[PDB]
Formats: C-alpha cells, sequence, structure tokens
RNA sequence: GUGAAGAGGGAAACAACCCAGACCGCCAGCUAAGGUCCCAAAGUCAUGGUUAAGUGGGAAACGAUGUGGGAAGGCCCAGACAGUCGAGUCGGCCUGCGCGGAAGA
RNA sequence: CGAUGUCGGCUCAUCACAUCCUGGGGCUGAAGUAGGUCCCAAGGGUAUGGCUGUUCGCCAUUUAAAGUGGUACGCGAGCUG
RNA sequence: UGCUGAAAGCAUCUAAGCACGAAACUUGCCCCGAGAUGAGUUCUCCCUGACCCUUUAAGGGUCCUGAAGGAACGUUGAAGA
C-alpha cells in the first residue's frame, strides 16, 4: 500500500470570511497561514495546495502589542544603490492596511511556486466589505 | 493616593454625566468633558478599579483633573501675562490677540474656542477661560513668541515670573 | 485649472515699446473638442478628453471614428486628457479656446524633446573627456570607470552610461504668458519649450505659484 | 545641556527625572547643571 | 610590467 | 577528545563543538542532543512567578525615585514626613529581572 | 607563488557619519556683532593655482564650506606611467 | 521646548491626556510605470454559416466565409545603429 496522496484537480477548496477587527497580526497571521497551506486537512499533501480561500475584512483595524504600532518597521530595497526604504506599522496601517496582513502571511507561508500560489486565495480588506458573496464563504473564528 | 483619597465636593449649580468612562461637569461658565483612563473608577469619589497595575497613579490624575473641572464652571480659570520691552504692545480684536514684539511683522495669536481675552494696559494680557489646560496652553503660546531674556527680563512674561537677570561680563 | 494641446509653431520675439526683447515660442493653440467626460463614478477620477485639429477621414479607423460619433465632434489628430479641479465643470462636445488662458501669467509646457539618437556619455551626462593628448590610449571620450572592484563586484542601477538621448516627455515650468490672440489661435510664451517646429504641446496653467 | 553617562544632583536644586526613558538632571536654580543621558 | 613586481 | 581517516541528527549556513559510530533492505516502533505559533516534524501544554526593554535577539567602568523579593533600622496619633494637617514616612543593606552608557561604511 | 598588476594622478563614482557648509537646538566666562562647547541632522553642497612622482604638506588667492573615513591604500580586460 | 498631570499632599514635559518642533522621513514638483502574472479601468469597433466523424470533449476534420484591424510593400521624417 502507497500512502494517500492529494490530486490538485479533485481537491475540495471551501471559503471563508474572517475579520481581523481586534485580533492579533501574528496569531491571525498564523491561522491563515495554516488554512491556506491545508495543515488543517487529513488529506494535506506537501506538493499539493489543499488549503482553503480565505477572505480577510478589517484588514486596517488588525492589532499589535507593546509599542509595535509605532516601533515595527518595514524595510524594503528598490533595487538601487541607497534604496532602502522603511515604514513603520503605523505608517503601513494608514497607506496600504491590507500589505501588513499579507506582508505577515506570506512570511509564513513556504517559498517557492507553492507557496506563492498557497498565497493566491488569501483575499484581504481594508474594510467591512468584500465583493464574493457569489463564492459564499462561511464566518471562520479565528 | 492620598490625591484620589480625597473627594470632590460638588457646589451648587453643577450636574454630572457618567457615561461609562466619559464625565460632562457642566455649570454656569461652561461644559468640559473628559474621557477617563480605563484603571479609574468615578462615583464625586475617585478609586483604583482592580486588574489594573497603575490604579492609584491614574486615580490621582483623574480626581486633580475633575477637581479642576469644577473651578472651570464654577469660578473658571485667570492667566495673566505682562508684556515688558520698549515697543512691546498687545491687543485685542474678537478672539484674535495682536502683539508688537519688536519684529518685522506683525503677530496675531488666534485663541481657540474656550478662551477669551482683554487688555487691560497695552503691556497686559488677561486671558480667561473654564479649561485649566487650555488657557495653559495660549499662555504658554503668547509666552513663546518672545521668552523672556536674560538680560534685561525683556519679552512676554507670566505676571508670576521671577525672571533671573544677569549681567553682561566684565569688559 | 484644465490646459490645451498646441502645436510649436516656432520661435520669434516680440520688441517691447521700452527696449526689450521677448524671445517667444509661437504655439498654435485651435480648438480643443471635449470627446469623453470621465467622471468618479464609471471611471473612479474627473477628466476631459480633448481632440483638436483634423485627420484624414480614410485615416481614422472605425473604432476611432465610433468615440468621435458619440461624442458628436469632427475627428482630431490625437486625444488627450486633463485632470478637472474640484469646481470645473464641462460638457461632451464643447470646444475650449486658446481665451481660456486669457488671465492666466504663466504656464507649464510639456512636449517630446528632440531626438539625438544614441548619445555617449560626454553628451548625455556632462562627462568630462579624458586627455586628448599626454598619452592617451583610444579613450578620449570614454567614460572611465564604470564602478569599485570585488566589494561590490558589480555596476549599480542608475550608472551614467551611453544610450539613446531625447526624444521624451519634458515639461518646462512657470513660462510667462506673452499674448493671448483669440482671433489667430495663438498663444505667445516666453522662451524655449521642448521639441521640433511642428510637435505638439500641451500648454497647462502653471503648477508652481 | 550636559550629555554624560554618568548624570548626577549637583545643586541641591537639582532634581532626577526620567523622561520617556532617559534620566535626566533638571535644576530649577542653575541652567548648567540641566543633563541628560544617565 | 611585472605583476606583484619586487 | 574529535577531525585527519567518520557518514547520520543538532548548533540558520559551520572539518576539529553537542548527540552519535553508516554491513544491506523496510511507506514499522522507541529514544539522544536539540526541539514542539507559521516557514518546519511535535504542547498556541499545565501550574506559579518575573520582564515592558522586542530586554529576550552583542559589550565595560560608571550613572539612575525603573520594577519584584528579603532582612533589619531611624522617626511617628506626647501628630511624623510633604506642602493647622491626619498616617504612615525617611534612608541605607542584601537580592531577581530590566534601563542609559551603545558611532561605520 | 601552474601570477589576486603593484604608489600616485586622470575618468567615473558609491556608502558611512565620528558634520566642513547650509537646517534645528541646549549651555556659555551668550549685551549686540562674533565666538566657545555639546546635542539632533547625511537633503544637497563641499575651490583654483605655485612647488613636489608624490599621498601628504607648505604657500598664493578664493569660498557658505574647501569635511573625515570605507569601497582590493574604490577604479590599468577604463586611460596614464 | 512646553501645557495639564498624578504615582510621590509638594514638585515633575509623562505615567493617562494635549501642544509645538529641522534641508533628514511621507507628500507636494518632474519622468518612467499594468510582465502591478495582484497582468487593473473606461470608450469605441468587428464577427450572428453549414456539415461530417471518433476515443463524445474547452475533441478533431471538411466545405463556405475572411470582419474590425494588422502586417507587408512603397514615398519618407526635426524618429532612428
Ligand atoms: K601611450
Ligand atoms: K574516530
Ligand atoms: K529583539
Ligand atoms: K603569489
Ligand atoms: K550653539
Ligand atoms: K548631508
Ligand atoms: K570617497
Ligand atoms: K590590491
Ligand atoms: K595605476
Ligand atoms: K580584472
Ligand atoms: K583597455
Ligand atoms: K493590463
Ligand atoms: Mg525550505
Ligand atoms: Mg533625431
Ligand atoms: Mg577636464
Ligand atoms: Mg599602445
Ligand atoms: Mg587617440
Ligand atoms: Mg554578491
Ligand atoms: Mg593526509
Ligand atoms: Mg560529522
Ligand atoms: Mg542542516
Ligand atoms: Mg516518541
Ligand atoms: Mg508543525
Ligand atoms: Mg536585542
Ligand atoms: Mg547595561
Ligand atoms: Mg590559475
Ligand atoms: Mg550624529
Ligand atoms: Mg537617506
Ligand atoms: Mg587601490
Ligand atoms: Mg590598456
Ligand atoms: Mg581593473
Ligand atoms: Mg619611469
Ligand atoms: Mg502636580
Amino acid at each position: 500500500m502507497k500512502t494517500f496522496t492529494a490530486k490538485p484537480e479533485t481537491v475540495k477548496r471551501d471559503w471563508y470570511v474572517v475579520d481581523a477587527t481586534g485580533k492579533t497580526l501574528g496569531r491571525l497571521a498564523t491561522e491563515l497561514a495554516r488554512r491556506l497551506r491545508g495543515k488543517h486537512k487529513a488529506e494535506y499533501t506537501p506538493h499539493v495546495d489543499t488549503g482553503d480561500y480565505i477572505i480577510v475584512l478589517n484588514a486596517d483595524k488588525v492589532a499589535v502589542t507593546g509599542n509595535k504600532r509605532t516601533d515595527k518597521v518595514y524595510y524594503h530595497h528598490t533595487g538601487h544603490i541607497g534604496g532602502i526604504k522603511q515604514a513603520t506599522f503605523e505608517e503601513m496601517i494608514a497607506r496600504r492596511p491590507e500589505r501588513v496582513i499579507e506582508i505577515a502571511v506570506k512570511g509564513m507561508l513556504p517559498k517557492g511556486p507553492l507557496g506563492r500560489a498557497m498565497f493566491r486565495k488569501l483575499k484581504v480588506y481594508a474594510g467591512n466589505e468584500h465583493n464574493h458573496a457569489a463564492q459564499q464563504p462561511q464566518v471562520l473564528d479565528i | 493616593s492620598r490625591v484620589a483619597k480625597a473627594p470632590v465636593v460638588v457646589p451648587a449649580g453643577v450636574d454630572v454625566k457618567i457615561n461609562g468612562q466619559v464625565i460632562t461637569i457642566k455649570g454656569k461658565n461652561g461644559e468640559l468633558t473628559r474621557t477617563l483612563n480605563d484603571a479609574v473608577e468615578v462615583k464625586l469619589t475617585f478609586g483604583p478599579r482592580d486588574g489594573y497595575a497603575d490604579g492609584w497613579a491614574q486615580a490621582g490624575t483623574a480626581r486633580a483633573l475633575l477637581n479642576s473641572m469644577v473651578i472651570g464652571v464654577t469660578e473658571g480659570f485667570t492667566k495673566k501675562l505682562q508684556l515688558v520691552g520698549v515697543g512691546y504692545r498687545a491687543a485685542v480684536k474678537g478672539n484674535v490677540i495682536n502683539l508688537s514684539l519688536g519684529f518685522s511683522h506683525p503677530v496675531d495669536h488666534q485663541l481657540p474656542a474656550g478662551i477669551t481675552a482683554e487688555c487691560p494696559t497695552q503691556t497686559e494680557i488677561v486671558l480667561k477661560g473654564a479649561d485649566k489646560q487650555v488657557i495653559g496652553q495660549v499662555a504658554a503660546d503668547l509666552r513663546a513668541y518672545r521668552r523672556p531674556e536674560p538680560y534685561k527680563g525683556k519679552g512676554v512674561r507670566y505676571a508670576d515670573e521671577v525672571v533671573r537677570t544677569k549681567e553682561a561680563k566684565k569688559k | 485649472m484644465i490646459g490645451l494641446v498646441g502645436k510649436k509653431v516656432g520661435m520669434t520675439r516680440i520688441f517691447t515699446e521700452d527696449g526689450v526683447s521677448i524671445p517667444v515660442t509661437v504655439i498654435e493653440v485651435e480648438a480643443n473638442r471635449v470627446t469623453q467626460v470621465k467622471d468618479l463614478a464609471n471611471d473612479g477620477y474627473r477628466a476631459i478628453q480633448v481632440t483638436t485639429g483634423a485627420k484624414k477621414a480614410n485615416r481614422v479607423t472605425k473604432p476611432e471614428a465610433g468615440h468621435f460619433a458619440k461624442a458628436g465632434v469632427e475627428a482630431g489628430r490625437g486625444l488627450w486628457e486633463f485632470r478637472l479641479a474640484e469646481g470645473e465643470e464641462f460638457t461632451v462636445g464643447q470646444s475650449i479656446s486658446v481665451e481660456l488662458f486669457a488671465d492666466v501669467k504663466k504656464v507649464d509646457v510639456t512636449g517630446t524633446s528632440k531626438g539625438k539618437g544614441f548619445a555617449g556619455t560626454v553628451k548625455r551626462w556632462n562627462f568630462r573627456t579624458q586627455d586628448a593628448t599626454h598619452g592617451n590610449s583610444l579613450s578620449h571620450r570614454v567614460p572611465g570607470s564604470i564602478g569599485q572592484n570585488q566589494t561590490p563586484g558589480k555596476v549599480f542601477k542608475g550608472k551614467k552610461m551611453a544610450g539613446q538621448m531625447g526624444n521624451e516627455r519634458v515639461t518646462v515650468q512657470s513660462l510667462d504668458v506673452v499674448r493671448v490672440d483669440a482671433e489667430r489661435n495663438l498663444l505667445l510664451v516666453k522662451g524655449a519649450v521642448p521639441g521640433a517646429t511642428g510637435s505638439d504641446l500641451i500648454v497647462k496653467p502653471a503648477v508652481k505659484a | 545641556m550636559k550629555v554624560r553617562a554618568s548624570v548626577k544632583k549637583l545643586c541641591r536644586n537639582c532634581k532626577i527625572v526620567k523622561r520617556d526613558g532617559v534620566i535626566r538632571v533638571i535644576c530649577s536654580a542653575e541652567p548648567k547643571h540641566k543633563q541628560r543621558q544617565g | 610590467k611585472c605583476i606583484r613586481a619586487p
């Protein structure tokens, strides 16, 4: 007997909708990363995307402890010499609040083609509305 | 602590509304509002709320603020500034104090909502209001234009200042 | 406010009575015809599209023609957009004329700079030439060093090197309006503006005040 | 302002205070005694 | 010329 | 003692450190060091404390009402200590964990 | 060591900040003008000549200023010699 | 640098709260920019035929059809190796 392997063409994927309001960033992200990868399913298979689609609402109201709201810094480099750029958490929330969740979750997903594919199933929104009523997402308390 | 353990007697013609942490003292002079710290519990007696480390310190602040809110509505606060220096004048026009302080431009300080001002002399400003924090801030802002210098005391001072002067060296 | 699309006619001067010679670019601004009004509902931003001039009926494609037919305007030689400020309102079909600039003191003028083709670093970047003589071997106008050594062991992005020069969008800001001639469809602006004679210019009121 | 690793009361009028997370000395009497970086 | 000459 | 002449697991990566000595096969099980929120296998384990510095996750003399614990002491409802007043207050000692001192291509 | 071209100059730079100038401040044995000293700040700017292979330095005359360092004592498959 | 302010009856810019503060930072100005594979938006234009077979499926052929537009070729350009 060979061990079961999930097959991408028969993988069942459900839609979920989460509310980020007041949730601790990192404790939310681990739960998102887990579910996007499909670690919560018996059919979990390292090389197959068995996870779920997750809509995240109210990304702008995600919480952080300590002095992270001012002191957590997001660095990136533009590729040009001297091009080291930075933004605090509060700046990132003001400008581009969906990036906060997305950056946290992306750091917790596998690197490589499949990790990038897993990330595509995360739909983050700044506010309390989404355009995905067609997909009929169920509420997920995490 | 000692400050918090000492109640605020509300006098006659004062009324209070405790909407949770939010409070609204109101009397003759005006209507003042403060949202207190979540560690404080008011009833006026102030006391620490359980499940908070800095309860007594926060209570003592909340006490002191509501005591000033009481003085705010009954008596109001008064802050006096005087203009030392040749040519240093002041004058009020509605809610705009116009100062001459030896600049090449005119200084016209816009007063905030609560605060009024009067110039009994050209070299005196007497601002009045309900909020003790706000009169303090307006007075500081006026003082900031031309702070008292240490050689002849020239500038905007608080009436109450001992403005230490010093001599201009030997030779 | 909005600007208008014009054509660089060429340069001249205006002699003032008090002796001064003012160098002017003459910009022909024929009517700009509103061809579309972008709304915050349908488009997510407020703007007008305009056409100016004329195109050969046979060289205007069916897609292009239908777009002009909806507007109810004659085909022009192109389409340009101008962001509307708060309070500015225009209708489709409206002709906007050079009279727009009648009380405008300064303009910014945008055009496509003359094309220098492939330019060396001397011309393109004002690099200093190396010695004409004193032993120089084949290295008179060549760029010199392009980096350091093992650290960092690469050339940095944005390094100034030879390449295509000119033939790109340039804006010259804060040019004085010398004259607005509505009768002749002319705008005279003081000083040079980008591009060859005959080239299209976008003229907007100066953004710096 | 004296900026020093060792900050100390110099006057009887000098007062140690921690503002943000910086130890400072404030003296009402003498502004030469004002210090930080304690 | 001599690499790492005398 | 190991490497040399030694693979495997841990220490991100890392001959020489820690665990451990590969005869071959297995889609069985138990453990070592080291680990158990996600990358990434296993406790978002239990109970009681401490820290607020992202300390943890680099550094000294020395500096300081940071904060936790301990043992004593001076003074005090013949009213202390701080500005009549009405209960604690002052300064040293020993200790836990933090803070400044702390600039590089 | 079956070769990692070696000083300086030229050309072209790029980074650090222990800041030379310009910007913001505190103290002054700060009257003012001008300084001293320390703190914050790296955005941009930061001479030309005489002499010497020079780096450096001295000198002349400027300048708001003529910074200090790292980059194989940056840069010879870019030049010089 | 302050305001209000306790802990600590005082004091205290700070612990709660509030204000000010620089060429640094985010913008504002100019240019590139949807390969932004997260490949976006708006406007306009075009195509409205039949059949056959097999492993019957986002299947493969046949005949008729050939749009919008594009390219090619030519005359060329203040565009260009
Ligand atoms: K030669
Ligand atoms: K051995
Ligand atoms: K850390
Ligand atoms: K060698
Ligand atoms: K100074
Ligand atoms: K700088
Ligand atoms: K350098
Ligand atoms: K070398
Ligand atoms: K050389
Ligand atoms: K080489
Ligand atoms: K060569
Ligand atoms: K696109
Ligand atoms: Mg990996
Ligand atoms: Mg050309
Ligand atoms: Mg030259
Ligand atoms: Mg030769
Ligand atoms: Mg030659
Ligand atoms: Mg590399
Ligand atoms: Mg050997
Ligand atoms: Mg080994
Ligand atoms: Mg390993
Ligand atoms: Mg086991
Ligand atoms: Mg796991
Ligand atoms: Mg650390
Ligand atoms: Mg330490
Ligand atoms: Mg070799
Ligand atoms: Mg510095
Ligand atoms: Mg920078
Ligand atoms: Mg070298
Ligand atoms: Mg050569
Ligand atoms: Mg070389
Ligand atoms: Mg020789
Ligand atoms: Mg107080």
